[PDB]
């Protein structure tokens, strides 16, 4: 079945965002929904949470509504998502220990015996178990995000809703974070949604894609049946060049009046 | 004009009116509900540092410099007619009516409101507050909740340091130094002040300048844009919104019980 | 409800049934000196969902029982375990393979 | 003895070449080739965010810090026979201790904290260092006409904060309670005198504006160039400047006021 | 020839160490593309470069004449045959994008407003932001933001741009215009390009001589086409996105039996 | 270094080198050699600028206020490389 929404249309106050949108991606596949930067990328993940409210639409997940339900209904469905963010989203006041489990000390039962062990494997699958009593204004920009994961897995979600990883890392980090999403998918199974702008580093593991343009969706598909698909559109934002739907130019007069008056 | 005048004006009318709304609600949602009574309990000891223990040091320091100009100045102009059993009216009398709360309200805007107001917002940016209400209970009762009830306690408490610091700033420039005989600035100091004229009266304006203080401060670092130019503009405008605040509500509360 | 555990003791087997989630480890924490004291026979067959919660109280009953000098094994567990083991790097003496 | 006991260290050392920091801060963008011309847009720009905009919460405030000192000086001189000398309190206060200090905590609050952000904005975005890089000083180009433009306006602003609160004083002392006009302004016009009262709220208008602009350039300068820099800086501007005002208000009483 | 062939610093802040011995040459007309992993410093190496920053043992050369071996006025005086731009697009708050390429050559140069005027427009539209000259930096996105700083660059007519990494976290129709751009300004001026980026298959594909910026040292010195046959592991971790190798990801500090099993 | 003008009446023999401090003698004396030329010669230069290029385009503007087909002889390699590069249209920088 489908986790996302199904046709909703979110506009602000002056400028639109979505108009007549559809995803829909099957239990435990990865799915990316990239696009160019200066669209709402981010607020789209927000929509499947429910921190704001659509104006015409609904998001069906698992035979329920998100923008129907109650304050104490949202609770419920809101302890098996665990969205993941672009920055930093770890906790000044606390270490990395205390952070991931930051989830485990307010929703499960487990008591403290039994608690120091379960944040400690953890830490061992993405690579961070030694920096436990570390400090997250210690830890680098390509640490923060690992240190968000293992706290992404601690209730056991069911769709995680990452929110442009490895944006502006280095290569060597960079497919760590490849690698840390094929190792929590193929040996538990979790329905992975992923927005991000770079084609060869998202395009690997995903087995569908989705590419928003002009505020809406133009194509879909999978990894390899994107690569061959004619389209003005799709062959500009894959294999990146300068021409294209893009006029390459800001909208301006005659080059007569500016230049040379 | 009139089609422009009236909808420049009218679109910063709704605005304003906007402003007050989304402030009601941010404080009817995080004093209500259910008693968390035993959870936050580590929270509340925990936020008494940076506001009550942190604006300490610009309390103490800043009270013997109160006292000392006021002692200093209160003094010259009643030689006059006697030196002797002056001094202990005219600076107890000042701090508890006009100086005090007023005074200490602009020093805890200053330290402990623009702290409050950069804290939220350097949450907000990192994406924080989002981050808690999609795993766990909203940050409206959890980070917000114990940051207003540690300033209507400390800032009640930290003008009974101000006040007894000051009374004693104003003490040593006339004791040990030009001194007016000492004996008489006590058993004649204490028959003007009374209660539920100046002991009470001065806690009657801490706790209603803690409301005020900390619902701007609390505010502004919630409203603001997830920036590193929203985090400064929200701070300075802190400082403004609570001069105004207590400052204006010093002539309501002057002309009311006085 | 699925949620329980409703382990049975016969001397040397415990037989862990129901389901291992992050609730119902209550019962069986308070109740872990008797299911250590020489079983050298850990049963997980009634089992379907083993997450990181339930793994968790499995290591547990393996190194208490380490202290006694036992030999437990596991004797038809699902393939859930062993495929968690490798994504938390599980060593050797807490967990064995066969 | 070598430990954290005696010898601690990072306290002689650390925040002294700080001290020696803001000395060449200062030296480096004062002094140097005469370019009048060239500052001249450059002073009428960052004269509108500095007096131009603070003068807001001055006026608005100055009539409620005057009115208050008409109502408690009412009160206190029943039994005394000095309700003549209505303008005896009023002016006396405004001119010598409220003022020029009260003003620059204003001053402190409003124009300080956003000397503080905008600076430190810029070396975050590294505004600064891609103008070092063009063959030009940042220091005598942003720094020098921010910190002339806050040396005149805060006597420019104490004087419209007195002239506010002498008439505030006004509005509750000689419209309300009925005091004549003629009875009024015979305790002020030759009561007080020069030298004493106009041209010593002028001395400390000064000082107290060159403490508080160097103090609000400094720490816009000496941050780090991060998110949370920043709005530590601009805390740390109204704790520095209320500790030397207060602080300086005690020794600038010492030659003045007898 | 060369410009500057980065003689032996090390520059040393106190605790940390940031550069050994390194030798990164610059030869004149050519793309020297200087990449490496992030937490080092590549921000700061521009600096000494442009005179910003002293380093404490060495000395560093520009077209002969020493940088930290000079005066204060001769320094200010090749500084502004630079003009390098920084990552986050330091533009001015205060004046639109008009005053902003009009910065440099007015207190500089002395032409006048109507030769000034047909200027900025040459350089404006070389960069597709003509249009955008009555518009303030704030509205402007992200990759405007560093196009714009471009044009500005170009103004004095300098001789050594460093692209203090550029495109580092941008859309790719984005970054497939600052790709284009260097390649035809370095064609046409003829004005060496310094990039510090870490974005290996982009900025391979126009640079001349590669350079590989790993632990403190000068690993790798071959061209573009002569990175891909190095037998270094790390050089190849670093390259074609790989998780292991030489930097160890998993973090190894104390006994996982103590941690686990308390 | 210098900008000294061979303006005899139908060539403008233009030499010296076209920098971004030089334009000031040919800048405010321009109205006297607008004078129905029909020919700008730029054989004598090596370094034009973006600076000196919009001093170019100024004489050849002027000159079609009056009706005059300016015709560019002797041209440096400077010159056309900075057009496409630029973007000059047509009828504004004859090639
Ligand atoms: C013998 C009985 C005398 C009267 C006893 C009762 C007096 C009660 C007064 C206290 C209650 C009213 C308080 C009003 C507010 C006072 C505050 C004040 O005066 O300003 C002080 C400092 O004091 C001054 O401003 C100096 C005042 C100088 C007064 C000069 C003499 C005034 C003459 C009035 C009496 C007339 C004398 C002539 C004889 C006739 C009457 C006997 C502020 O200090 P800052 O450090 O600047 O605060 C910074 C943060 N806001």
């Amino acid at each position: 079945n489908l986790v996302d929404m199904r046709d909703v249309s979110f506009t602000r106050g002056n400028r639109c965002i979505f108009d007549n949108i559809s995803l829909t991606v099957p239990r435990g596949k990865i799915t990316a929904i990239m696009g160019p930067s200066g669209i709402g990328k981010t607020t789209l993940l927000r929509l499947i949470g429910g921190q704001i409210a659509p104006d015409h639409g609904e998001i069906l997940f698992d035979g329920e509504n998100i923008p129907a339900m109650s304050r104490s209904r949202l609770y419920t469905v809101r302890k098996r998502m665990s969205m993941l963010f672009q920055s930093g989203a770890l906790f000044t006041d606390m270490n990395v220990f205390d952070n991931v489990a930051y989830p485990l000390r307010e929703h499960t039962q487990l008591p403290a015996p039994l608690l120091h062990s379960t944040v400690m494997m953890k830490l061992e699958a993405v690579g961070l178990r030694g920096a436990a009593k570390l400090m997250p204004s210690e830890l680098s920009g390509g640490m923060a995000r690992r240190a968000a994961l293992a706290r992404a897995i601690a209730l056991e979600p069911d769709l995680i809703m990452f929110d442009e990883p490895f944006v502006g890392q280095d290569p060597i980090t960079m497919g760590v974070l490849v690698k840390l999403i094929s190792e929590l998918n193929s040996a538990l199974g979790v329905t992975c949604v992923v927005v991000s702008h770079d084609v060869p580093e998202v395009l690997s593991i995903a087995d569908h894609a989705w590419i928003l343009a002009d505020k809406k969706i133009v194509a879909h598909g999978s990894a390899q049946a994107l690569q061959a698909n004619p389209d003005p559109r799709v062959r500009q934002f894959l294999d990146g060049i300068a021409d294209g739907p893009v006029p390459f130019r800001y909208p301006a007069g005659d080059y007569h009046a500016d230049l040379l008056p | 004009m009139l089609l422009n005048a009236l909808a420049s004006l009218g679109h910063k009318g709704i605005k304003t009116l906007r402003t007050f709304g989304r402030a009601g609600l941010m404080l009817f949602n995080a004093l209500v509900g259910k008693p968390e009574f035993r959870k936050h309990a580590p929270l509340l000891v925990r936020q008494l540092y940076n506001v009550g223990v942190l604006s300490m040091l610009i309390i103490v320091v800043s009270g013997v410099f109160i006292g000392m100009v006021l002692g200093l100045q209160g003094y010259l102009v009643l030689t006059t007619y006697s030196a002797e059993t002056s001094l202990g009216m005219l600076v107890a009398l000042s701090l508890l009516r006009e100086l005090g709360p007023v005074v200490a309200a602009l020093l805890f805007a200053g330290r402990a409101g623009s702290a409050l107001t950069a804290e939220i917002g350097l949450m907000r940016a990192t994406e924080q507050l989002s981050s808690m209400e999609m795993m766990a209970v909203d940050p409206l009762r959890r980070v917000i909740s114990p940051r207003f009830w540690a300033g209507v306690i400390s800032l009640p408490l930290l003008t009974v340091i101000f006040v007894a610091v000051g009374i004693w700033g104003g003490s040593l420039v006339g004791v040990s130094w030009k001194g007016i005989d000492s004996g008489f600035f006590w058993s004649a100091m204490q028959n003007a002040v009374d209660w539920r004229m100046d002991l009470v009266n001065c806690l009657i304006k801490s706790v209603v300048f803690a409301i005020t203080v900390t619902w701007i401060s609390l505010f502004n670092g919630y409203d603001a844009i997830p920036t590193s130019a929203g985090i400064s503009r929200a701070t300075t405008r802190t400082v403004v919104h609570s001069s105004l605040a207590v400052l204006g509500l010093d002539f309501v509360l002057t002309a009311l019980m006085f | 409800m699925s949620e329980s555990l409703s382990w049975m003791q016969t001397g040397d087997t415990l037989a862990l049934s129901g389901e291992l989630d992050q609730d119902v480890l209550l019962p069986l924490w308070e109740m872990r000196e008797e299911a250590v004291k020489g079983i050298t026979c850990i049963d997980l067959s009634r089992v379907s969902r083993v997450d990181t919660g339930g793994l968790a109280l499995l290591l547990h009953l393996i190194d208490l029982a380490k202290k006694q000098g036992n030999n437990v094994t596991l004797q038809g567990v699902n393939d859930k375990v062993y495929t968690l083991a490798k994504l938390y790097n599980l060593p050797a003496d807490v967990l064995p393979r066969h």
